[PDB]
């Protein structure tokens, strides 16, 4: 529930390995990539002028 | 202050920043530290 | 096949003891004169080793007495 920039993703990380462990944060990892890209490409951003 | 004789007790080092578990014998933490050391440097602005 | 070798390292937690052990197997399993313990998915030795490891099934004492017992047979 918050913004996500760049360390709170970090931190969300940390916390599923602390209190998890590993093979949950690995996928966790994986998806979270696969999630990322995948909405950062639907929103189309982009630089302009 | 590891007192130990060629080498340094698993407690007196801490933990290692690897792993969340302490540290298991045999580890080469010389290098590891010399390497975390020396790896930014490349990056300071002198 | 294993993705990640933790649930096999905290049966023998060194993550040292656990790669010699495995090559171990891995050995026995390879050179002929032994079977695999565990069902084989079509994956390679070290995998097997490690799975065996990981379900509890190889370790270090009960290797040496398996080697033991092989001896003792012979
Ligand atoms: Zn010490």
């Amino acid at each position: 529930n918050q913004a996500l920039g760049k360390k709170a993703i970090s931190k969300m990380l940390n916390t599923c390995y602390r209190i998890l462990g590993l093979k949950p944060t690995v996928i966790f990892a994986d998806q979270i990539m696969y999630t990322g890209f995948a909405y950062a490409a639907r929103s189309g951003a982009s630089v302009g002028i | 202050s590891c007192d130990t004789d060629f080498g340094v007790c698993a407690h007196c080092y801490g933990r290692d920043l690897a792993r969340g578990h302490i540290i298991n014998k045999g580890e080469a933490i010389g290098v590891i530290a010399a390497q975390s050391i020396g790896e930014p440097g490349t990056q300071l602005t002198m | 096949a294993r993705v990640t070798v933790q649930d096999a390292v905290e049966k023998i937690g060194n993550r040292f003891d656990l790669v010699l052990v495995a090559a171990r197997r891995a050995r026995q399993m390879q050179v002929g004169g032994k079977d695999p313990l565990v069902p084989e998915e079509n994956d390679k030795t070290t995998v097997i080793a490690l799975r065996e490891i990981e379900e509890g099934l190889i370790n270090n004492q009960i290797l040496d007495v398996r080697e033991r017992q092989e001896q003792q047979e012979q």
